[PDB]
């Protein structure tokens, strides 16, 4: 059986760690909810 | 049981010890998560029981106790924060500028951050703290890194 536990409030934090890129990707979404790269 | 608004861990006791399979958002008395996390199964909150209300495998989303309540959208320009809730680790805000997933049905935002599979369902927020989507369904690119869609449902 699955259960839930609280982990925190939903708030924006000023001065949080800024990381990660912004790629533009061509993708396809199948009937099973799975994304794939189109090339 | 616990109906307070906020971010929650989705746990199971079926495997070894206690395992975190995903994360969700409680908002307006409704628990929102990714379909692949629970597979539509019922959830427990202390003594309380949460039953599935709406779900769709293609959108990879599921709501408990009521219809999908989250409707805010990424503006296409601004930086966002992934409120990452990793297994056995504290909730942490990570700010990033989203990329794009171009599909035959239109563009979706994409957050390029790598977290274990048990982080699926962590909310993505705008500068006002509104949930613009959930992290945890995406693709693995050339260098073996993960890029998640900014998956958002439709409010009725
Ligand atoms: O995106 C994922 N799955 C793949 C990634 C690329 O190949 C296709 C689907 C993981 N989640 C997941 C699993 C099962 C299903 C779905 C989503 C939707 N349909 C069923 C996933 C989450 C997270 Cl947070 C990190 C991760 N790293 N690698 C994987 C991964």
């Amino acid at each position: 059986d699955m259960y839930i536990e609280r982990a925190g409030d939903i708030t924006w934090e000023k001065d949080a760690e800024v990381t990660g890129n912004s790629p533009r990707l061509d993708v396809a979404l199948d009937e099973s909810g799975d994304f794939s790269l189109v090339e | 049981g616990e109906t307070t608004d906020g971010v929650y861990r989705v746990m199971t006791r079926r495997l070894l010890g206690s395992t975190q399979v995903g994360v969700g958002v409680m908002q307006e008395g409704v628990f929102h998560t990714m379909w692949h996390v629970t597979k539509g199964a019922a959830l427990r909150s202390g003594e309380g029981r949460l039953d599935p209300y709406w779900g769709d495998v293609k959108q990879d989303l599921v709501s408990y106790c009521g219809p999908w309540k989250l409707d805010a959208a990424w503006d296409g320009l601004s930086e966002v924060q992934l409120l990452a809730v990793p297994p056995g680790e504290r909730a942490k805000n990570i700010q990033t500028l989203p990329g794009i997933f171009k599909t035959k049905d239109g563009d979706i935002g994409a957050v390029a951050l790598d977290y274990p599979a048990g982080t699926s369902g962590s909310p993505i927020l705008d500068k006002c703290g509104r949930v613009i989507g959930l992290y945890g369904n995406g693709v693995v690119i050339k260098n073996g890194s993960y890029v998640s869609a900014i998956t958002q449902g439709k409010r009725e």
